[PDB]
DNA sequence: TGGCCGTTTTCGTTGTTTTTTTCTGTCTCGTGCCTGGTGTCTTGGGTGTAATCCCCTTGGCGGTTAAAACGCGGGGGACAGCGCGTACGTGCGTTTAAGCGGTGCTAGAGCTGTCTACGACCAATTGAGCGGCCTCGGCACCGGGATTCTGAT
């Protein structure tokens, strides 16, 4: 039966997603998420529909930028896998 | 609802960020580092809300609150 | 009402590209886009102002501004433009 | 003449700004002087201070016959040497194949209407043909290889290149005595790269720039300058000493109209356009 | 440093002067800059294991600060 | 050529009290470079300030504002 | 010649934080530096405010809210309390 | 028992902290003035409040399908250990120019006076720009063949 080697497919994905713009995080859970979040710091709340896109379009280029940054990091030390240890210089040095 | 933001979701906005492999570890860190952000922005842009004795956070609420944190976000105004 | 720059962004799309149009999303990137330029702009022009004890904002300030905000060539085309399209408003 | 551009390295000029000028394509002091600031500056690692500095040390530095017998008397024996001549015409008429028989008829001696010296071709459109000026160099009894030997060729792909040519014309006009430039479909390129409409006033900046260049190498050298324009241009008139309308008769014969010259009258001469030549009208 | 302050403001306009507090504002801010630089630096020298900083290690730094 | 006036020792000390014990030969070069860039800009900035101003003086306001507008506020030099 | 600065309400403070400390020059001078700071940020966060909710007035609402968008935390709740108690008690 | 190898002591060294005495210039206080802030009165318009309407947010049902969860085998990458060689830290003698202190002058920052061009303001006009409606073509979805590319041979 066929199979791929470990990194093929990786490879593949990098290119598929890198060419696509769809958000990548699932709407009702990143919804539910914010609707919590939201409910620590102001009660009754409701929230436009465009407002919670805005936040999710917000926080998926934020986390692919920083994950470009975390694998920067990850081949600085001669790895090609990323690690808690990468975010964290990465957040670090951008003064997060 | 941390634990919503799955596995499979955080691999595909790695992939995006060109990531070839990836710890195990990093999904928990990956969750921590989002709800900061969240934080971060949702409370300013419930601020603004405040501000303008409304109940229904705007579209422009987030965007004022991404400004001010220095993070323009194009498209919803 | 609402405004927006939609119907100039419009226009300048079929000076450049005829036949060329714009989605939605599109154009609210634009617009996005203009109004951050104008803020960025115009709030230099009010520092430049405030620092020099000066209640007008002229063109020159503009100008200052745009030397200040844009990069090198960008910066010398706007320059440019903004030169000629007060020259040719003036007569 | 010319002041080729090493010179203005003795003047403190450091040498990658040079290199840079010659990147741009300047290759003379007179390439550089002839400019204002901003033509330097806009090239890439250029200051306005090196700007500055190479001005001034730059400022311390710094009839040919047609061979047809009708054109001749229409243009009362051939072109001026050190003028633009423009002959706009529709396609076809033989702008190119008179730019081909000019290229030899410029090598003609003075006594049989030409100017003695050597021809350049610079084509835009591939229609430069070695066998037409051969047959024109066998016609009046010219050496058809030294014909091509007296024209220096190149196609320049683009207006930057159709400029860029002039440049290594001027250097290269220099060393051989010349009589003619050559530049066919002149206006095609300005069409074909600066084919969007809001990069028209860059084909016209380029554009005046390489006119400015073909009035100085025809005032230096004492060559005639030949363009050749497809109308599918009021700029080339002011640049241009006189504008010929050519239009074809039936067969190989091709009429031609005066259309503007301050100095020659509007009236048509009649010539024809043989395989050998560009040759009077033989009804 | 006055020397280096004094040439680089000269390439963009001639005959300037300095007021004696501008110049040692552009010291501090300078200083400042390139200390806080040799942190990041250090850190992603660390970061690689090695105890020596490199020009990559600055590059990086740079690159992840948005400078480059 | 006043960069070289940014010498080796003190880059050296910047380093030390940026933290760092050990330093490749190749870095005093590397932090030259750094530095000169960060020079011109702000220095471009301020001097801009300055013609605004029709000024030939450059100011510690003309710096410290163009610091400011490069994010990188300064305190101390206001007055 | 006359300039103005913070200064002396810098110092007013200091005796009260305090009362045997002094200041140098240089660390007074970053003092006003920081107050001047501190002025522009809230000010043109509560313009922008009024901006956005189409008032032509700054009132002490944008002040506040301008202080809860930029301080941080306890930082924010301890400034708020302080501008709120001189607010009121201007009041009467 | 005698001879080795490892550790802890110490003495010599030495940078750095501590603690005292002289000086010095910069900070803390005074005082004169002047101009910016406070009391008082005015208009007017912006904001507060109340009613309305409608849209757009929230909530629920159902299916259905693609994505998430989980198991498992394995391979390749993280990581630890080791050797080496070379580049960098440390120290020392030499030299170089930074620093400090004085002096001198002139360019140019800064302030004041005057006046004219220029921008705020205001009323009448109107045409550019926006909301709404309609339609058609760019794009998207589907499906199927072609091409690419990967991995085992």
């Amino acid at each position: 039966p066929h199979r791929y080697r470990p990194g093929t497919v990786a490879l593949r994905e990098i290119r598929r997603y890198q060419k696509s713009t769809e958000l990548l995080i699932r709407k009702l859970p990143f919804q539910r998420l914010v609707r919590e979040i939201a409910q620590d710091f102001k009660t009754d709340l409701r929230f436009q529909s465009s407002a919670v896109m805005a936040l999710q379009e917000a926080c998926e280029a934020y986390l692919v930028g920083l994950f470009e940054d975390t694998n920067l990091c990850a081949i600085h030390a001669k790895r090609v896998t990323i690690m808690p240890k990468d975010i964290q210089l990465a957040r670090r040095i951008r003064g997060e | 609802n941390i634990q919503g933001i799955t596995k499979p979701a955080i691999r595909r906005l790695a992939r995006r960020g060109g990531v070839k492999r990836i710890s195990g570890l990093i999904y928990e860190e990956t969750r921590g580092v989002l709800k900061v952000f969240l934080e971060n922005v949702i409370r300013d842009a419930v601020t603004y809300t405040e501000h303008a004795k409304r109940k229904t956070v705007t579209a422009m609420d987030v965007v004022y609150a991404l400004k001010r944190q220095g993070r323009t976000l194009y498209g919803f105004g | 009402r609402k405004e927006s720059y939609s119907i100039y962004v419009y226009k300048v799309l079929k000076q450049v590209h005829p036949d060329t149009g714009i989605s939605s999303k599109a154009m609210g990137i634009m617009n996005s886009f203009v109004n951050d330029i104008f803020e960025r702009i115009a709030g230099e022009a009010s520092r430049l102002a405030h620092y020099n004890k000066r209640s007008t904002i002229t063109s020159r300030e503009i100008q200052t501004a745009v030397r200040l905000l844009l990069p090198g060539e960008l910066a010398k085309h706007a320059v440019s433009e903004g030169t000629k399209a007060v020259t040719k408003y003036t007569s | 003449g010319p002041q080729p551009i090493s010179r203005l390295e003795q003047c403190g000029i450091n040498a990658n700004d040079v290199k840079k000028l010659e990147e741009a394509g300047f290759h003379t002091v007179e390439a550089v002087a002839y400019a204002p600031k901003k033509e330097l500056i806009n090239i890439k690692g250029i200051s306005e201070a090196k700007a500055d500095k190479i001005l001034a040390e730059a400022a311390k530095l710094v009839q040919i016959t047609t061979g047809s017998k009708e054109l001749d008397k229409l243009l009362q024996g051939g072109i001026e040497t050190g003028s633009i001549t423009e002959m706009f015409g529709e396609f076809r008429t033989g702008k190119t194949q008179i730019c081909h028989t000019l290229a030899v008829t410029c090598q003609l001696p003075i006594d049989r209407g030409g100017g003695e010296g050597k021809a350049m071709y610079i084509d835009t459109e591939g229609t430069f043909r070695p066998e037409r000026l051969l047959a024109v160099a066998e016609r009046y009894g010219l050496s058809g290889s030294d014909v091509l030997d007296n024209v220096a060729y190149a196609r320049a792909f683009n207006t930057d290149h159709q400029t860029q040519l002039l440049y290594q014309a001027s250097a290269m006009m220099v060393e051989s005595r010349y009589a003619l430039l050559i530049v066919d479909s002149a206006t095609a390129l300005y069409r074909t790269d600066y084919s969007g409409r809001g990069e028209l006033s860059a084909r016209q900046m380029h554009l005046a720039r390489f006119l400015r260049m073909l009035l100085r190498l025809a005032d230096e050298f004492g060559v005639a300058v030949v363009i050749t324009n497809q109308v599918v241009g009021n700029i080339i008139a002011h640049a241009s000493t006189t504008r010929l309308y050519l239009r074809k008769g039936r067969g190989e014969t091709r009429i031609c109209k005066i259309y503007d010259s301050p100095c020659l009258p509007e009236a048509e001469a009649m010539f024809a356009i043989n395989a050998d030549g560009v040759g009077d009208a033989k009804d | 440093f006055q020397r280096l302050v004094r040439e680089i403001a000269q390439d963009f306009k001639t005959d300037l002067r300095f007021q004696s507090s501008a110049v040692m504002a552009l010291q501090e801010a300078c200083e400042a800059y390139l200390v806080g630089l040799f942190e990041d630096t250090n850190l992603c020298a660390i970061h690689a294991k090695r105890v020596t900083i490199m020009p990559k290690d600055i590059q990086l730094a740079r690159r992840i600060r948005g400078e480059r």
